[PDB]
RNA sequence: AUUCCUGUUAGAGCUGUUAAC
DNA sequence: TAACAGCTCTAACAGGAATA
């Protein structure tokens, strides 16, 4: 299905319509996404058994 | 009791390749992507030109010939890829030197010969050169051949001819890469082929593969040193390396001798203050002048109390100095059980006590061997059935073993010079020892910092 | 209905030197004080190379004598100040290359020339430097000169030889002062030696100077395109420069290919969303993490709908936005009465709209006369009669005409590589626009991000 | 390309306003 | 999508030097 005819399906019907954002949309919010949070737990547990600096 | 601190295998570090292709076998990925310089085009076509006696030409003619054809590996064919000469795999034409570039050695060299006297027969050797002098736009490498004839000079009680012509050469600024008959006396050619070709597309002025994700705001020091046997008493040369990488792309390697007598091989106070705060400002002229966050000193033999303070005053606060001393002849070896029908894996570090580690540089390594796919591969089973462990000595670092054994670990996989898989040593001590043989054999050269592609 | 709004002259901004000395003379300052970032050691000594054939050689020899001993203006000695030698006034010494580190040009660059092909003409002249890169360390800044004979390859369609070169040598971190006949002839011999002067001390190291008044929350962007001709259509590459004054005393100018084709210079929502997170990432990276507070992003084109919502979406409401387009073909011009001997005083803005403004970047100058003190300077005097000022209109702001024209005025004074007074633009846009030549030249840089030192 | 921007010759890019398709 | 109007920009050249 072409992205117009879909914008006109929804446009025809947009009353009854429910939506299900996922976590990519907060991906642009300027949240942290599921890889970005992974790296910034690998990072903070890294940090700490190897004694480094963590803001250098 | 029998329990020990749980060891860590740090995986087998990436080098960096064209196009930014990662691998961690450096001729295969070689052979897959090309060398690192390609991407810059930084030495385009390769000339090179010859120094031999007549008598001994064509054989040059027929290595160099014969590195512009494939070649597949015979000895070491479990991790030997095949070879597909210097136009294919290096993405690089080989120029055939012209008649005005090619050189004879003059004649009186052959009658030193009879003499035996080293230094004479080096300085004859530069003189046989000396019509390259004006000519060096023309050709890039020099290949000085050196007949098994002259071995009567090739190595004896306080000189060595290699070491004494390199010296003489590098503050000429022309790159040689001398080739004796041991190049054109072993069995295996892709062995000989992927040493010559790296080693001169390296000399030439290309970066034939570099750490890969190396950080550049980390400069790892290297200090070795060498014996000179004095009639009266012992002469030790001490000399620093350097390995760090600039903003730039490319990467850096260099060495420079660390002065005016020592008789032991500790550094006072002021003098590695004053070596350190030289390749302090050599990381700065690189870096626009920015700091390096952590210095990494690869030290030979255990650092004395005045060494600590005087490499920590020759930095800032910001820097961070792990100070580590590599130790090679240890009681210790291990063996790897599930009894494991390879040896331990290459970078399994076991931490012994506080500020003492046993890492396995030396080891079997995953997804490296040719044939027989998806099987380890031990690179010095020739020499040995184990692979012996170097012990680390931590001086200085706040804390973290894997920093010190990360990094050791992908320094022993850029020494463009060796054509197998790694070393023993991180390139910095192996570097500083070659540039602590060049400056005892030669005292001039203390004055001025040279790059590895001199003394490769 | 003639009585416009009243306008009001701000003053000429005042530009930081050594000692943290303020003096809007840029030249009288650096004769007076010296470089701002002198007080530092940030160039040991300014150690240069030569890259040219064999033949012109001279030349660069010559002009590096120029720079050596202190020069007199002739032409346009109302503003130019006398040189006092590079060592004088600069507080480092000037290091003429050894043999070693002055390289020759290879006779195939003369042929390909001859050939006219540029970007073969470019790839040759970059692989002559690895002479030079084998000692990339001993050297800061290589002088390339090119023979007028090659004038064929310098400039035609679809190329752009300095670009090129520029792009090629940027990944590979040496600095390059690309010398044209230009410096040879050029009569006001004195003009050379400052321009090439203050290009080579901020090209080895850097910040000649520095502009004083200058709030360190406050991020400045520039935005600008260039045209690369495709067969079909067309290609709009845009780049985005940013300046700021960081914690550290090092004030910091970028640029970096926000972008895969466009087909209009008008940045998608996404598009600039992505290059102002790069941007204050940027800042929060130089700023230890610390938010903007003024953010200025200066276009040479209006901003549509889409970038407006993507630049006040990108921040938060803590960070106000001051979206302004900057016009530079405008029909107004003024002349200023008491009617003036010369014209109106540079720095006047007259509110034309409410949101639109004339601004006179061009015009008067008081307090930079040299001969007869007092007297007004006209910097484009020469080339123009009259100033014709800019039209800023503001897409995005809060209040405050002052604000951002005091902003405009400041940043079209710090343009190291100008040898003038000021800019008729912002040092943002004037660098935007050189990177989108460089990129349109080379596409395969928009991954990285290179200081202004690079490219001017 | 030490610089500066003054013009010439062209084309695009946006806006529009119509006619459509 | 095809013209037409304006506003503004860059892309190639050429080009002379700070109130005389
Ligand atoms: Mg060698
Ligand atoms: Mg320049």
């Amino acid at each position: 299905l072409t992205d117009n005819e879909f914008y006109q399906h929804y446009l025809q019907n947009s009353q009854h319509m429910m939506w299900f954002l996922g976590a990519g949309t907060s991906r642009s919010a300027g949240l942290p996404t599921a890889s970005d949070i992974i790296w910034d737990l690998k990072h903070r547990y890294y940090c700490l058994h190897e004694n480094q600096d963590y803001q250098k | 009791l029998s329990q020990l601190a749980a060891h860590s295998t740090i995986p087998e570090p990436l080098l960096l390749f064209k196009d930014n292709r990662t691998d961690t076998h450096p001729l295969r990925g070689l052979s897959q992507y090309g060398p690192y310089s390609a991407c810059f085009n930084l030495p385009g076509q390769v000339r090179l030109a010859y120094l031999a006696p007549t008598e001994h030409m064509r054989k040059l003619d027929a290595i160099v010939r014969e590195l512009q054809n494939p070649a597949t590996p015979k000895e070491a064919t479990n991790y030997y890829v095949e070879y597909g000469g210097f136009e294919k795999v290096f993405k690089v034409p080989l120029v055939m030197p012209q008649e005005h570039l090619r050189c004879l050695a003059l004649d009186e060299c052959h009658g030193v010969a009879a003499n035996g006297n080293g230094l004479a027969l080096a300085d004859k050797i530069v003189q046989s050169m000396s019509g390259l002098f004006r000519q060096k736009h023309a050709f890039d490498v020099l290949l000085v051949y050196l007949p098994a004839s002259w071995k009567k000079c090739f190595e004896y009680d306080g000189f060595d001819l290699h070491d004494r012509i390199k010296a003489k050469v590098a503050p000429l600024n022309l790159p040689i890469q001398i080739i004796n008959d041991t190049a054109l006396t072993r069995q295996c050619r892709a062995n000989v082929m992927w040493g010559v070709s790296v080693a001169l597309y390296a000399k030439a002025g290309g970066i034939p593969w570099k750490l890969a994700d190396w950080d550049k705001d980390e400069a790892y020091i290297g200090l070795s040193y060498a014996i000179k046997k004095n009639a009266e008493g012992q002469e030790y040369t001490t000399c620093c390396s350097q390995v760090f990488d600039p903003d730039g792309t490319g990467f850096e390697f260099v060495a420079y001798d660390t002065r005016d007598r020592k008789g032991n091989p500790y550094l006072s106070y002021q003098e590695m203050q004053s070596v350190l705060s030289k390749s302090l400002h050599l990381y700065q002229s690189s870096h626009n002048g920015r700091m390096p966050r952590k210095i990494f000193i690869h030290k030979t033999t255990h650092f004395t109390e005045d060494e600590i303070q005087g490499a920590f005053d020759s930095f800032s606060s910001s820097t961070e100095i792990e100070l580590v001393q590599i130790i090679q002849s240890t009681n210790w070896y291990g063996l790897k059980v599930d009894p494991a029908s390879y040896p331990v894996d290459r970078g399994l570090y076991q931490p012994l006590t506080e500020s003492e580690c046993l890492l396995w540089t030396q080891g079997s390594v995953m997804g490296v061997n040719q044939q027989n796919p998806g099987q380890p591969v031990f690179k010095e089973a020739a020499l040995t059935p184990l692979p012996n462990p170097i012990m680390l000595r931590r001086f200085s670092g706040n804390g973290g073993w894997h920093a010190t054994c990360s990094s050791i670990l992908a320094l022993t996989k850029v020494d463009w010079n060796n054509n197998t898989l790694y070393k023993k040593l991180p390139v910095t001590l192996v570097y500083s020892q070659v540039f602590a043989d060049v400056v005892k054999q030669t005292p001039e050269i203390v004055n001025e910092i040279y790059d590895y592609r001199f003394f490769m």
